[PDB]
């Protein structure tokens, strides 16, 4: 579960420190490791979207879902948005040094929003499931 | 019909140019000097006017405003107006030249807000000699070109808002 | 003479301030203008040669020549040696911001050694003819 794989590919993603706790408002860093062994390099780009995902359910469940999506959207901000991971040559590894800062205290277990787009087949793998950020 | 003697300008030199070529760092504003001399030996000019007119003001068809919304119309036309007025400008130009006088005047090239197709500049001047106090002024034309190239520098390609929720 | 062009090509070179006077020991900057209008971008690379040119003359003239070559060789150094001028697209210009520092007092009129190599046809044009460095 913590180790997240990519569909229709062989690449692999893993946070070196998947569990981190830090005071709110202090920028922190996460080292995202990429393992590539398929055939060829890639140009995958990582980005965090701070937009409320539209909701599709009773009013209680509907508002629970909206609160969850709001906290996901405007809780954490990635200070290297639309980053271009340069090259990941075959049978080699690489570290994407992501930088964040939290603004809304909470427990962002398996944080969504952080999703990495592969610019070879338009993959939208949810790489952010291997994170357990806890900002006070 | 016979007109009196008319003058001529030669473009003796320009200070920081090489055959009217320059580079701009897309946000910095510079200036340089222009030197011209009146070839005529008898009478000189009593009227100078500078009207720069670059490529983009030259390379927009007369009907651009027909089918566009008000907001983009305002944005583009504000850019055009600023480029017409507050762009490359003259400071401390002369008002009377003398025969065979090599006069020099300054020129401030300010491009803090120009688009990424500003590759061209066609400063044209119309000096003239007042007639013999009869009814008119005899104008001329001179259309010196400049080929300035604009580099690229810091640019913002995206935005967000994300309002605050909790005090720190 | 001060304005130098390129043989078997249309690119042209000129220093903004070809006449520079600075105290010896202090590093100075010389602004080189490139004009490109021929067909296509160039990949020219500029360097300063700090080796004594081998001599080919009587002893008098031969030692004069050797002293001149030594003074050229170990007088000035380019602090951006082997700078790859990135691209000069056609019908445009570019400013190679060369940076120097001198170590021998003298007058280096039309300094040699500063020669720019074109990596398209191996042109070894002498671009330094338009430089008149004087240092005390």
């Amino acid at each position: 579960t913590s180790l997240v794989n990519s569909k229709l590919s062989n690449v692999k993603f893993k946070f070196i420190n998947s569990n981190i706790k830090v005071i709110k408002g202090e920028k922190f860093t996460m080292r995202l490791q990429i393992i590539n062994s398929s055939s060829s390099p890639l140009d995958l780009v990582v980005y965090y979207n701070n937009t409320i995902n539209p909701i599709p359910l009773t009013l209680e469940n509907q508002y629970q879902l909206h609160n969850k999506y709001r906290k996901i959207a405007e809780g954490i901000i990635l200070l290297s948005n639309d980053y271009k991971i340069p090259v990941v040559p075959p049978r080699e590894t690489y570290f994407a040094d992501l930088r964040f800062i939290g603004i809304m205290s909470g427990y962002y277990g398996t944080l969504s929003g952080l999703k990495v787009l592969d610019l070879n087949t338009n993959e939208l793998i949810e790489v952010g499931n291997g994170a357990s950020v806890l900002i006070q | 019909k016979i007109l009196p003697e008319q003058p001529q300008l030669e473009l003796l030199s320009t200070s920081k140019m090489t055959r009217n070529s320059w580079m701009m760092l897309d946000g910095t504003k510079t200036d340089f000097h222009i030197t011209v001399r009146n070839k005529s030996l008898s009478c000189a000019i009593n009227h100078i006017k500078i009207i720069p007119m670059n490529n983009i003001e030259q390379m927009l068809k007369p009907d651009y405003w027909k089918k566009m919304p008000p907001d983009d119309l305002y944005i583009m036309e504000k850019q055009l107006d600023w480029l017409s007025k507050s762009c490359v400008r003259i400071i401390k130009l002369p008002t009377v030249i003398k025969p065979n006088e090599t006069i020099t005047f300054d020129l401030e090239l300010d491009n803090t807000a120009v688009p990424f197709n500003f590759t061209g500049f066609d400063l044209l001047i119309e000096y003239g000699m007042s007639a013999t106090d009869e009814s008119c002024i005899y104008l001329k034309k001179l259309s010196i070109p400049y080929e300035v190239t604009l580099r690229r520098t810091i640019e913002v390609p995206s935005m967000d808002i994300i309002p605050l929720n909790e005090l720190f």
